[PDB]
RNA sequence: AUAUACCGCCAUCUUCAGCAAACCCUGAUGAAGGCUACAAAGUAAGCGCAAGUACCCACGUAAAGACGUUAGGUCAAGGUGUAGCCC
């Protein structure tokens, strides 16, 4: 019959079957578009309608009816099935993504630059990089076991300028979202030194996860935990040690990398602190004496005093490696470029 | 126009004392309207212990040697954001003084808050009022505490907006966050009306002066 | 815009970090009066810890 | 939980017209009838031919034109004169709207042996009267 | 013949820009420590095996001692050394002509 | 054949008022939490209620009545997925 006929989208609503008792709770087939690739005025019969399928005016002559012949109706059907098969393979094809630190990890994965504010702000200049995806449950009465998921977003424009932040939503991409649209609030500006390094070795306890970043000379790379390693790259950091002890929690990491590099002490801090010049002595330079820092202020002439033993707590892993008596199978494995 | 920008902007940035605001009050004013007037030793806040002179018998008294210089300092960022067209924004949540506090923001030209404040005032701004709303260039508190006795939650919502906040800080207040604190006594009707007529007054002739040198630079 | 991390630094602080960065486009207009004329303390957030041992108030009575 | 002619709000994403915005009990009070003619009335025969002639109308109208029709069409019955008013969008040529509005007038003025007319409304995309 | 002017030319700086040639390399390996030694080759027998190594994976470039210009890519320029065959993920066969030619 | 694939049209709590995206804040940025009116971090578009409308009022009756609940009913209104019959 005619009048029994309905619509695409009821049709594919009716098929595709998106609701009911199945997919109501979780207790193949996609929509695919039909009218992509047919032109209006085209029919089996192959017939040329003037103005509607086939230029109105040929020669500068207006066109008349004309039906296609056989073979040429059979070539139109062969470029439509080309046509089609053609962009089936495009659909099915797809641009593979950039695996983070695992094939089925999503730390480490790019989100793109975050959205833009409201106020003429453009945050293109920022990458955000996930660092845990957390599938999250709680008891509730009303619905049994509720999911949500909790995902941790470090977001820097590679120039200092990094943060980090914390998403919860019932969908990824709205977690995704909201913790990559908050962390551009919370930026800590993170001083560099050189524009490559930290200023100085950091060693701090976050809760129960210890964080001891070396200081290293340029060409050293990052040797550092992996979320370190992003979290470094996004703020613009391209050579430092980083060793993570005790609980390894990606939150409190992130927290405690964060507090120790936005609470470390530049050199003309210490040399304004300290009123005298902070100088570089390199190895590969030689004797010559590097003047990295000068006191704003007054200099002190106080020739300070000549400690004959540093009264500093020493870490027993260094001093072992330092001495060789370290063996570790695991250290000083060479690995890809960071 | 950097002609203009440079020579209205930036000169009054010059000079150490541009509106001349030391001549509004002196430690005598301060001192006549009890100023100086704390809460019990044992009401007293950590952060507020330099800015006591002493305690007399068990009650705090506050330096007023050093609220003369906070409140020279608090006074010059006040007229010197006044004489920019900033906004400022008076808060507190000391009904007694409510009204008078909200006259006074009316009769300077600048916007007041002693009502309630509402979750997100400053951090949610941009959906409370709208996207192309401007915050308040400068933030002054008549009271740090609301009425529970914890500090407001104003100013920590405008140090995470970054929006300077002058304040008059108890011995019993927070001035860990304040950028500009005047310790003073908040209590008193005397000195509150006395903060609320130096703050007036500053602001006022901040903004008379501001059209002076328009006016002038425009006659040039 | 500016870092909301009220307890890092000061406002001055962040503000001339970022836009040291290049993160804020424009210092806000109450910067420049900052620099001209800041206070005796800078507002960095502190946390008040009680005291415990021998240590006490300064805070002299008046005689 | 009545399901008919309803737009179900499930994330304030999704747009609608004022047709599908309202419900049917919002006939008589917002949204006329989209089409007007006299065999419904009291006293007046051939209800159901109209009501076959116009399910036959939208049908033809709209695979006739297939992603163009906006909204709804609205169909005016004069004497013996038909009018299909219709909000179409400009995705497609004016050479083919006028070629079919010609083909569409001549075949149904023949088939139903009536003087029909089309007047076409183009509007730059489908009107949004809010989101469900 | 003239290996430099692949790097000179518009077709090697669309593919690669100013990174090295190397910096979108990944090795694929088990586990999260990759293994401490490069694949032998990947041309075995005038066939390429799957995801070639940056020399490899482009017919273009040429490891020749006058590739002045390509073998910088692979000596570190703030110490001199050359990189290890893990550190770039070139095969064993590739590294050993990178490491004469630079020599 | 399958309502345990669905559209479609509905039952039911509903003779219910809650459902809520999008933000903001708190917990050191942990699973979470966000209540004080002499107010102490919440705001909320939207949906529903309400309102408006029909009938004889402003009352009443209708109509309306979200998100969810019963793998609730209907493949026999019709359409359709899957599977099957084609002397
Ligand atoms: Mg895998
Ligand atoms: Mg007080
Ligand atoms: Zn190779």
């Amino acid at each position: 019959s005619f009048f029994t006929k309905l619509t695409a989208d009821e049709l594919w609503k009716g098929a595709l079957a998106e609701t009911g008792a199945g997919a109501k709770k979780g207790r193949k087939k996609k929509r695919k578009d039909l009218n992509r690739g047919q032109i209006i005025g085209e029919g089996r019969y192959g017939f040329l309608w003037p103005g509607l399928n086939v230029p109105l005016m040929k020669n500068g002559a207006v066109q008349t009816i004309a039906q296609r012949s056989k073979e040429e109706q059979e070539k139109v059907e062969a470029d439509m099935i080309q046509q089609r098969e053609e962009w089936d393979r495009k659909k099915k094809m797809k641009v593979k993504r950039e695996r983070g630190w695992s094939g089925n990890s999503w730390g480490g994965i790019s989100l793109g630059p975050p959205d833009p504010g409201p106020c003429g702000e453009t945050y293109e200049d920022f990458d955000t990089r996930i660092l845990e995806v957390r599938n999250v449950f709680t008891m509730t009465a009303k619905e049994g076991r509720k999911k949500s998921i909790r995902v941790l977003v470090a977001v820097g424009n590679g120039k200092g300028a990094a943060g980090f932040s914390i998403g919860k939503a019932t969908d990824r991409m709205d977690a995704f979202r909201k913790a990559k649209n908050r962390a551009v609030h919370h930026l800590h500006y993170i001083e560099r030194y050189e524009d490559h390094t930290i200023f100085h070795d950091i060693s701090l306890r976050f809760k129960r996860t210890h964080i001891k970043m070396k200081k290293q000379p340029k060409g050293y790379g990052l040797r550092c935990h992996r979320a370190i390693i992003t979290i470094c790259r996004l703020i613009g950091i391209k050579d430092m040690y980083a060793k993570v002890s005790g609980s390894i929690n990606m939150l409190s990491l992130t927290q405690g990398l964060f507090r120790g590099l936005s609470r470390q002490e530049t050199h003309q801090q210490l040399a304004d602190k300290k009123g005298l010049h902070v100088v570089e002595i390199r190895e590969e330079c030689g004797p010559l004496p590097i003047v990295v820092a000068s006191p704003r202020g007054p200099l002190r002439k106080d020739p300070e005093p000549e400690d004959e033993v540093p009264d500093v707590k020493l870490d027993w892993e260094d001093v072992k490696t330092a001495q060789g008596m370290k063996r570790s199978v695991w250290s000083n494995l060479k690995r890809a470029a960071t | 126009s950097t002609d203009f920008n440079d020579k209205i902007l930036n000169e009054p940035l010059k000079h150490s004392d541009f509106f001349n605001v030391k001549e509004l009050f002196s430690v005598r004013s301060l001192f006549d309207a009890r100023v100086h007037l704390g809460h019990k030793a044992g009401c007293r806040h950590r952060f507020m212990e330099p800015y006591i002179f002493g305690s007399r018998l068990d009650h705090d008294i506050i330096d007023l040697e050093q609220t003369a210089t906070h409140l020279q300092l608090a006074l010059n960022f006040t007229a010197h954001m006044a004489y920019r067209k900033g906004i400022i924004l008076f808060i507190s949540r000391n009904r007694q003084f409510s009204y008078l506090i909200e006259n006074m923001a009316r009769d300077c030209g600048e916007y007041a808050h002693t009502r309630y404040f509402r979750g997100g005032m400053l951090t949610n701004a941009r959906l409370l009022f709208g996207p192309t709303v401007r915050l308040p260039d400068l933030i002054i508190f008549l009271h740090t505490l609301n009425n529970i006795f914890e500090p407001h939650v104003a100013v920590r919502d405008a140090a995470k907006m970054n929006i300077p906040t002058v304040g008059i800080v108890d011995t019993n207040c927070n001035p860990c966050l304040i950028t500009y604190p005047v310790p003073g006594n908040d209590d008193s009707p005397l000195a509150v009306h006395l903060y609320c007529r130096l703050f007036q007054t500053a602001i006022t002739r901040a903004k008379e002066k501001r059209q002076q040198v328009e006016a002038l630079y425009r006659l040039q | 815009a500016g870092s909301r991390l009220e307890t890092v630094g000061s406002i001055f602080s962040r503000t001339r970090d970022l836009v040291r960065a290049g993160v804020l486009k424009e210092k806000p207009l109450w910067f420049d009066v900052y620099d001209a004329f800041p206070p005796l303390r800078e507002p960095v957030f502190q946390r008040p810890r009680v005291r415990y041992g021998k240590a006490k108030a300064p805070i002299q009575d008046i005689w | 939980k009545n399901r008919a002619a309803r737009v179900r709000v499930s994330k304030g994403d999704k747009p609608v017209t004022y047709e599908e915005a309202h419900a049917p009990h919002y006939i008589a009070h917002r949204k006329g009838w989209l089409s007007l003619h006299t065999g419904n009335l009291d006293g007046e025969d051939h209800a159901a031919e109209r009501t076959v002639e116009d399910v036959f109308l939208r049908k033809f109208m709209w695979g006739t034109f297939p992603g163009c029709l906006a909204d709804q069409l609205v169909l005016k019955r004069r004497g013996n004169q038909l009018e299909i008013c219709a909000v179409v969008l400009r995705q497609l040529s004016p050479h083919k709207y006028y070629f079919l509005v010609g083909y569409s007038e001549t075949l149904l003025s023949y088939f139903y042996k009536c003087p029909v007319r089309l007047h076409l409304q183009t509007v730059p995309s489908k009107v949004v009267y809010k989101y469900l | 013949d003239e290996p430099w002017k692949y790097l000179e030319s518009e077709e090697y700086q669309e593919r690669y820009g100013s990174r090295p040639v190397w910096a979108d390399y990944r090795r694929n390996h088990k586990g999260g420590v990759p293994p401490q030694r490069t694949r032998k080759t990947c041309i075995r027998r005038n066939k390429v095996v799957g995801n070639p190594c940056p020399i490899c994976r482009d017919h273009k470039l040429h490891v020749d001692f006058r590739n002045v210009k390509l073998l910088e890519q692979f000596v570190c320029a703030h110490t001199g050394i050359i990189f290890y065959a893990p550190y770039t993920g070139v095969c064993v066969k590739q590294h050993k002509r990178l490491t004469q030619a630079i020599q």
